[PDB]
RNA sequence: AUCCUUAUGCACGGGAAAUACGCAUAUCAGUGAGGAUUCGUCCGAGAUUGUGUUUUUGCUGGUUGAA
RNA sequence: UUCUUGCCUUUUACCAGAAC
């Protein structure tokens, strides 16, 4: 009812191959990889940041 | 009668209400109702109903009511059971209800018995125990039996035993396609045991040692109609332990010879075989058939009554402690003493063995050994078995003197039943009789009254009650009774069958294992008998002359059982699909025959039952099909195999395939060739099961032969070649095929297996019809493959059968590639959903619907049904009775005005054809006459569809068929012509389309209501139900051929027709082959990059020719080397087998050869790879690399050869530079290794790497030079000495990928003049797959359109 | 049962019952109080009613008392039940050949429930007819 | 919820006899393999194996020998032929003579 | 307890490496599907289970394969390999523990 | 200030299962629930009843069709 | 109406015999 955020699919390097909501998954394969790896890093980084 | 209870309940309630007409009384009444119900429930449970607050009078009344109910209820149940037994009449739920009620009462009795026992101690007085324990101990001593020890911690034959145990447990689930929860749990447990075998073993041994308290056993009562009970569902965890114990003790016992030769069932003899052996033994005693000196043989049979149900556990335990390690015995005792639960009514099994505990069979046998010993006496037992060091084969002896010593010639025991063959010299017999008389006075001579006799046989052939003989028999029985205590087993005279062979009684009788047997010697041969039909010829060992006949029948009890089974099958048909019912029937019939082989031909009652049973079964199906019963179905629908679309009933009757129901037709270019029709009869099972005598003689022969062969082999120093034994391979008992089965050495240890099988009736619920022959130890003792083949032949071959069905409707040319989706499978698929019972029922029904549709053209016809011949709405599909399912199917088929559409479509096609050939045939104009929407399905009248004007004039022929070569054009002249597109859904009677056309033309032209313009024209009739055509009418030169051509094309092509065909297929669930394995596609592309090991294979580059072509395209001829690109997309390895050009020198049919070569290479590669590194999925790029590859990959069945809808870009292995160079520079066949992802797997994922490769390769394929340029944009970025690709950084790589993508898309645009925007999905498709795209053909499009409208 | 299932008094009441259940289906047993078959049906329906309270309501009616509805069966008057939804009479094709009313006792509670469910479904769809999942033919 | 049968519990050993319709396809495939150039040898060997498995021990003998005779001259094929004839002495001897 | 107002909702529509496993246990698997397919003309491959011969092995075995022998190609799936209940698992663990204790 | 143990709370990540997970104005429960046992004793925390979902809840994406 | 046969599977209506 709020629509304050929007929940995006939590990709990984195993989901990488099967997630198609975010585009570029085969089109821009290395780009896609970067995005997914980057996302993962952010998640990890966020966790670490939170801890800090 | 069942209403009576209800009435009582109502009445009582009313009375109660009357008694209390108070305030707030309704509520009170309601409460009282519940109380009434609850009391009844309690009673049923056999719990007491002791309500504390309840006031006395009310309570009393309630009690009275329940008593009344009991009086009515129990009695009613009994009556119902009796009725069922009779085979009189009973409602399909009523029977079920009775079975519950009956079960409950059984429980009540048994539990009450137990209670009684508990109250008043064990029935065994200690003296008796002492006697019988003593007997056992002495026997053991005589045998010098080393007791069975506790399974050692590191037991030698332990693992094997465990495996055996697990397999038996599994066996029940192997068949079934779904699993409930309990079953699933059991399966899981089994798996665990398998997988952690050591752990499981430890658990089991621990349990044996220590577990003496157990999860309590449920007893679902069985459904053997003639007499129910019992099935004990033991806890799944305990079950494993039990199973192991059963395996182990039985093995151990067999090793140590615990059980004598006389105890049955043995692992060697199948029950018919056993019977045969017994008969032989009876024949083959010394001077048994001599009755000159007043001799009397007596063959006492009896059931040791209640044997299992009054095994005292203390005594039993003690007995066990003689033969097993005491701990094991204790465990067994504990297990037998469980809480037996049932639908809220428990008891505790303090007395009488539980039959369903896996070991229990062994225990039972052991118990019966005691009884056997008692029956025989120790000495006689010893004589029978022989010495311990060297025991006797069944019924043999060490001498003729020890055989003649005691009266008991032969002894045996099939479980509860025992069989003693006494032989008295006259005097002894007389003495015995006298003794009997003394003990038990007989003044009146009313002993022949009471005496049981084999009423199955004729009066003249059965045991004559010649008083002396009767007395002797009774005396013998008495003696036997005396020999055995009461408290171990009730041996009753009612259950006994004492046949007596004297001077007066020539036929010796007995009934072993369901066979009624009647021995008759040659020296008595001339009394009563026609010697042939249903017999064994008993031949003595010493003489080898035909000594005695042995006449067989199926025992009355067995016949009754069979009848019950048939009835059971019939009732519960409701949900049960026709096919399922048919299968059940087949199973029943096969069970009957394979077992009683020879004996069914004699026993007339059984035959009669079979006749009737089959008829009943047929009628069920008929009923399902239609409320009205048909005059006659064709046998086709029933006896035609499952696979052709029939039911596949295996007839046991003189069924007559009527000559009318063998006709058939075939639409060809030449015309419509017909066939019509000594007499044809559905072949009966009788001919196809080999009689038991033959089997046993055969067995004797072929085993000897086998032995001889073995000896020969030994002499010549060889293992016995299984190739030599072909001919007598599927012969003998056990079959010779057993000896060379791959699990021979494990099934050595599965001992006491027959008895285990027999005893599964108490553990698994749905009862096994092949209890007698464990295929693993015997082999296929029957083969009815021949029968199936013969049935087809009988029904004029496949074609004839099809011509009954709506097969040809589906519009397939041939039936080579087709397959059914089965009905059961369908049912299963939709029984994984949240469904209300109604839905489930509907689903269950659906398999019948399909069947009905299939046989529609020979269910729905005037010969089959008669009456209101109604027209199905909007179609020419006349029904012949509301075959409701069929009707529904038809409606589904011809939804969206399909018939009309078809007709109109055909008309349109015709018009088009006419237009195409105007000037050749002298046609002025072709006008499609506008018709009433209902014209396509006006079967009463008709009308012209396509009017046709002549340029000048047409000389037309006399009205004739479309395939008549002799046509004169001097008959009549005309300026105008017409065409009538007629349709009909024919049925087997009325499906000659040509004839129909002829008739209709004759009628509709002369009839005034059918308004055609000219008197000259043509009627093209298109039979939809058979996909046939014929045109009848007036022809003008050159037209007929054209028409024929159109017809040929129209049937192939016409979109409406195609749509109809598709619909029909859907209805039937027939489908064309295509490929069984699942295609790799955009959908399941993500499946490639899971943990399972895979290999892509490409044969595109194996035979390369080259025609060298530059950017201009100058010609230059050559033929270069090839390669077999085989890529692992996980690891990035590339097993590139370089095919050298020397292979193709002096070869022809080259392409085909190449494929084979590729396959071979692949196989080799697979072989090279170890079991760990081997592939699960060989993905193959090209379509038809499957077959050769499959052939070459039989040895690796774990490997699954997938095709792919992706036009995968490994074609561009030769676009890659280094690879190309290596291909060029190989001078021989050479396997080469490359990492196609040279570096990337340390940086990025495997999937990512693969994607990159796809991108690059695809680009290369699209435009090689361009791709190369893109790759080598910056010359600083160096390709390494051991790499295939330039070592980019990540950003650089991304850039490259982008460029590649652009190249791909730009190129696409250039080629296919398409806008470069599209969808992302589309883009993905273009890259990954380069797949066909959803490109439905024009025909397909048309079909779709038709469907829509 | 007499106590469990509500019984209706006069034709007006019956009519009201038929109309008023907008959400649920309405099962009216029309039957002479003291008859065997009718009694059996009532007993069956008592069981069903509690189960299917959420989708269909059961009511009983003494047919000799309330003679208003001898339009419903043309003065044959066996011991019947009738089905209604949104005041529209609901037709259920069994084998019987009277698609309008089941004028025969079915012994299976579960079966009865299933048929009720089917008719409810039909009503929801709007289908005036519905084909039963059980054939009958024998009872009639 | 009536769970699906644990896939790998499906029935494996002791099956029906191989159908004539079935066998024919296999034969055709093998013919194709053979006739579209000899392997050289293995195609014949494969066919022999199939026959053995099919099963058949007369037609195979007839055909395999013929195959061996004309085009190929490999040891493996000879060995296979020898194996096929467990008719102890004479045939085996003949085969040996042919081979060595 | 009342039967639920029968509405026939097909709302769900989901998937997920997570969810597709569970549903795999309740899916008919590919080999089962194959089995359910029966070749038309041919007599179909049965298996003679001693309990009952009835069983149709169906078209899970490839024609050629069937002609020759058997297959573990129809032993594909791991996602529906009969797992224990929570209770059952616990019980088994307990048993194992007991065994271990005995051994010591 | 560094290192570690325990529990919990938040989270990265990885795994299994959902036939499982709850809920209760319920009834009873370390003042003993439920179990073991070699019989000496031992373990010691839920049990009962009612009931809600449970081949699944919430959200997304695609093809498609629909036409 | 009840019991026994035979249509068979149901309504008639029967098949062919008993009992009230």
């Amino acid at each position: 009812l709020g629509l304050l955020p929007k929940p995006e699919p939590k990709v990984k390097l195993s989901n990488m191959m099967s997630v198609f909501e975010n585009d570029q998954n085969i089109t821009d394969p290395t780009a896609w990889e970067k995005v997914v790896k980057d996302q993962v890093d952010l998640r990890k980084r966020k966790h670490l940041e939170e801890n800090e | 009668d069942a209403y009576y209870d209800l009435e009582l309940r109502n009445s009582v309630m009313d009375d109660i209400l009357e008694m209390m007409p108070e305030s707030i009384r309704q509520k009170k009444a309601r409460t009282i109702l519940q109380h009434l119900s609850e009391a009844w429930r309690c009673w049923k449970a056999n719990i007491p109903w002791d309500v504390p607050g309840m006031p006395a009078p009310i309570k009393k009344i309630i009690e009275r009511y329940i008593k009344s109910k009991a009086d009515a209820w129990v009695s009613a149940a009994h009556y119902n059971r009796e009725r069922i037994k009779r085979g009189a009449h009973v409602e399909k739920t009523m029977v079920k209800k009775n079975l519950g009620r009956l079960t409950r009462l059984w429980i009540k009795n048994e539990q009450e018995r137990q209670r009684q026992i508990q109250k008043n101690g064990p029935e065994i007085t200690p003296e008796e125990a002492t006697t019988i324990f003593s007997v056992m101990v002495e026997w053991l001593e005589s045998r010098s039996f080393s007791p069975i020890p506790f399974p050692p911690l590191t037991y030698k034959n332990d693992t094997k035993i465990l495996v055996l145990a697990l397999e038996d447990l599994k066996d029940v689930y192997a068949s079934k396609v779904r699993l409930n929860a309990s079953e699933r749990e059991e399966l899981a447990l089994i798996e665990e045991a398998y997988d952690n075998p050591h752990d499981t073993l430890n658990r089991i041994k621990k349990y044996l040692l220590t577990q003496r308290v157990f999860k309590p056993v449920d007893i679902t009562m069985m459904e053997n109609y003639q007499n129910i009970s019992p099935v004990y569902s033991v806890d799944p965890l305990e079950k494993i332990t039990d199973a192991y114990l059963d395996q182990y003790l039985w093995y151990e016992a067999d090793q140590r010879k615990l059980f004598p030769n006389w105890i049955k069932p043995s692992d060697s003899e199948i029950p018919p075989l056993l019977v045969y052996k017994w008969t032989q033994g009876i024949n083959n005693l010394s001077e048994i058939w001599d009755v000159s000196r007043g001799q009397s043989a007596v063959l006492l049979e009896t059931t040791l009554g209640e044997m299992a149900e009054k095994i005292d556990f203390t005594l039993l335990n003690r007995l066990l402690r003689l033969i097993v390690d005491p701990n094991i015995a204790d465990y067994i005792t504990a297990k037998n003493n469980v809480v037996i639960n049932f639908k809220d009514m428990s008891h505790v099994n303090k007395y009488g063995l539980i039959r369903g505990l896996k070991f229990a069979s062994f225990i039972f046998q052991y118990y019966g050994l005691v009884i056997d010993l008692l029956l025989l006496g120790q000495e006689r037992a010893t004589d029978l078995a022989g010495p311990a060091n060297n025991p006797n084969e069944f019924m043999q002896f060490k001498s003729k003197e020890v055989e003649k010593a005691h009266p008991i010639r032969l002894y045996t025991r099939y479980l509860d039943r025992i069989y003693m063959l006494f032989h008295f010299e006259e005097d002894e017999g007389e003495e015995l009789t006298d003794e009997y008389l003394a003990e038990n006075p007989d003044p009146n001579f009313e002993n022949s009254i009471g005496y049981n006799n084999r009423k199955c046989w004729p009066k003249d052939s059965r045991m004559r009650l010649i008083r002396q003989d009767v007395n002797l028999g009774r005396a013998v029985f008495w003696e036997i009774q005396s020999r055995v205590p009461t408290s171990l087993t009730s041996i009753k005279w009612e259950n006994a069958f004492v046949s007596v062979y004297s001077k007066n009684n020539p036929n010796l009788l007995f009934s072993m294992c369901g066979f009624e047997v009647r021995i008759l010697p040659r020296q008595r041969m001339e009394e009563v008998v026609s010697n042939d039909e249903g017999v064994w010829d008993l031949v003595d060992e010493r003489t080898k002359q035909r000594t005695a006949k042995a006449y067989l029948k199926v025992s009355e009890e067995e016949i009754k059982k069979f009848d019950s089974r048939i009835r059971g099958i019939l009732m519960a048909s409701g949900s049960t699909t026709f096919t399922k019912v048919a299968a059940k029937w087949n199973t029943s019939l096969i069970s009957l025959f394979t077992y009683f082989r020879e004996a069914i031909v004699a026993t007339e009652p059984l035959l009669d039952i079979l006749v009737k049973g089959e008829t009943r079964i047929q009628n069920r199906v008929k009923l399902g099909l239609n409320s009205k019963m048909p005059t006659r179905f064709p046998p086709a629908v029933f006896y035609t195999p499952k696979e052709l679309g029939g039911l596949g009933m295996i007839s046991a009757s003189h069924i007559l395939i009527p000559a009318s129901d063998l006709s058939w037709s075939k639409q060809t270019d030449t015309g419509i060739t017909h066939f019509r029709a000594d007499e044809k009869l559905i072949p009966t099972i009788f001919r196809y099961i080999t009689t038991w005598e033959n089997e046993f003689l055969d067995s004797q022969r072929v085993w000897a032969e086998y032995a001889t062969k073995r000896q020969e082999a030994i002499q010549q120093n060889r293992r016995l070649a299984f190739e030599e034994l072909e001919g007598s391979w599927d012969r003998g008992i056990p079959r010779i095929s057993t000896l060379f089965q791959r699990d021979r050495h494990t099934l050595a240890y599965d001992r006491g297996h027959r008895i285990r099988r027999e005893f599964k009736q108490y553990s698994l619920e749905r009862n096994s019809p092949f209890w007698w022959t464990n295929s693993h130890h015997d082999g296929k003792l029957w083969n009815l493959n021949a029968y199936r083949t013969d049935v087809i032949q009988a029904l004029g071959g496949i074609e004839t059968i099809l011509e009954h069905t709506l097969f040809k409707g589906t519009g397939f040319n041939s039936w080579e590639g087709l397959f059914w989706e089965k009905a059961s499978g369908f049912e299963d698929s939709m029984q994984f959903k949240k469904l209300t019972h109604a839905q489930r029922t509907g689903l269950s029904q659906i398999p019948n619907r399909r069947f009905t549709l299939w046989w529609s053209p020979t269910i729905n016809r005037a010969n089959v049904y008669v009456g209101f011949l109604v027209q199905l709405d909007l179609t020419g599909i006349f029904l012949h009775g509301k075959i409701p399912t069929l009707k529904i199917s038809l409606i589904q088929i011809f939804r969206a005005h399909l018939w009309q559409k078809i007709h109109e479509s055909i008309v349109f096609d015709i018009c088009q054809i006419l237009d195409g050939e105007l000037d050749v045939l002298q046609i002025e104009s072709v006008t499609k006459e506008t018709v009433h929407p209902r014209k396509s399905y006006k079967m009463n009248s008709s009308a012209a569809d396509i009017t046709m004007e002549s340029v000048h004039e047409w000389e037309v022929s006399k009205p004739s068929l479309l395939h008549e070569t002799n046509d004169s054009f001097k008959g009549l002249i005309t300026n105008k012509m017409w065409f009538d597109v007629q349709l009909r859904y024919g049925d087997y009677d009325s499906h000659d389309i040509s004839r129909y056309v002829r008739a209709k033309f004759l009628d509709y032209t002369t009839d005034n209501v059918s308004m055609y313009p000219s008197p000259t024209g043509v009627m093209i009739g298109i039979d939809l139900a058979y996909n046939m055509y014929d045109a009848y009418g007036n022809w003008f030169n050159g037209l007929k051929p054209l028409i024929q051509n159109s017809m040929r094309t129209i049937m192939k092509a016409n979109p409406a027709l195609y749509v109809l065909r598709e619909r029909i297929r859907k209805g039937l669930q027939i489908y064309q082959s295509s490929v069984q394995e699942p295609f790799l596609n955009s959908s399941n592309y993500a499946e490639l990059f899971n943990n399972d090991i895979k290999l892509f294979v490409d044969d595109t580059n194996v035979y390369r020719v080259t025609v060298h072509k530059t950017f201009e395209g100058n010609v230059a001829t050559k033929a270069i080397n090839g390669c077999i690109f085989t890529l692992n997309p996980k690891t990035g390895h590339l097993f590139l087998k370089i095919i050298h050009t020397s292979v193709w020198a002096g070869q022809k049919r080259l392409s085909q050869l190449a494929k084979w070569k590729t396959a071979e290479e692949v196989s080799a590669l697979v072989r090279s790879l170890p079991k760990e590194e081997q592939p699960k999925q060989i993905i193959v790029t090209r379509k038809a690399m499957l077959d050769p590859l499959e052939v070459h990959m039989l040895d690796f069945p774990n490997i699954a050869i997938r095709p792919t809808e992706l036009r995968l870009p490994f074609s561009a292995a030769m676009s890659i530079d280094k690879l190309s160079d290596v291909v060029m520079k190989a001078t021989e066949p050479q396997m080469v290794l490359f990492n196609i992802y040279d570096d990337w797997l340390d940086r990025i994922s495997s999937y990512t790497a693969f994607s990159r490769l796809t991108l690059l390769l695809r680009a290369l394929k699209t435009n090689e030079e361009s791709a190369k340029m893109i790759l080598l944009s910056d010359p600083t970025i160096t390709i390494k000495s051991y790499h295939l690709w330039p070592s980019f950084t990540d950003e650089q790589w991304i850039t490259i990928e982008s460029q590649m993508r652009d190249l791909i898309l730009t190129e696409y645009g250039r080629k296919y003049n398409v806008n470069i925007s599209a969808l992302t999905q589309t883009e993905i498709k273009d890259i990954i797959l380069g797949q066909n795209i959803k490109a439905p053909s024009v025909k397909r499009q048309k079909m779709a359109e038709l469907e829509a409208a | 049962a007499s106590v469990l299932l509500p019984q209706l008094r006069t034709g007006w009441h019956v009519d009201q019952a038929i109309v008023t259940e907008t959400k649920r289906l309405v099962v009216i047993r029309f039957g002479r109080k003291n008859d065997r078959q009718c009694m059996i049906m009532d007993e069956l329906l008592s069981s069903i009613a509690e189960r299917v309270r959420n989708f269909a309501v059961i009511y009983l009616c003494d047919i000799d008392e309330v003679s208003d509805f001898d339009e419903m069966y043309e003065l044959t008057d066996p011991m019947t039940v009738m089905f209604f939804y949104h005041n529209k009479h609901m037709m259920c094709d069994f084998g019987t050949g009277n698609n309008n009313k089941l004028n025969f006792i079915v012994d299976d509670k579960q079966e009865m429930i299933d048929i009720l469910e089917t008719i409810f479904r039909g009503a929801r769809k709007n289908k005036g007819l519905v084909v039963s999942p059980y054939d009958y033919n024998h009872k009639r | 919820l009536s769970y699906l049968k644990d896939l790998e519990n499906d029935r494996v050993n002791s099956l029906s006899d191989a159908t004539l319709e079935d066998l024919q396809k296999m034969r055709t495939i093998l013919k194709s393999y053979r006739k579209a150039d000899p392997t050289n040898p293995q195609g014949w060997i494969a066919s022999a194996r199939l026959e053995e498995k099919a099963r058949k021990f007369s037609v195979a003998k007839k055909i395999i020998e013929n195959g061996c005779q004309e085009c190929p001259r490999s040891s493996d094929i000879w060995l296979e032929n020898i194996r096929l004839h467990e008719s102890d002495v004479h045939y085996c001897k003949t085969l040996v003579a042919t081979a060595i | 307890k009342a039967l639920p107002i029968p509405e026939d909702q097909p709302k769900k529509k989901r998937a997920g490496r997570k969810f597709r496993k569970y549903k795999e246990k309740f899916r008919l698997s590919h080999v089962r599907q194959l089995q359910n397919r029966m070749e038309f003309g041919k007599q179909e491959q049965t298996v003679l289970d001693s309990y009952g011969e009835e069983v149709g092995l169906g078209m899970s075995n490839t024609s050629l394969q069937q002609a020759v022998g058997a297959t573990s190609g129809s032993r594909r799936s791991a996602g529906n390999q009969a797992k224990l209940t929570k209770v059952m698992k616990h019980r088994i663990s307990e048993a194992n523990q007991q065994a271990d204790e005995f051994l010591i």
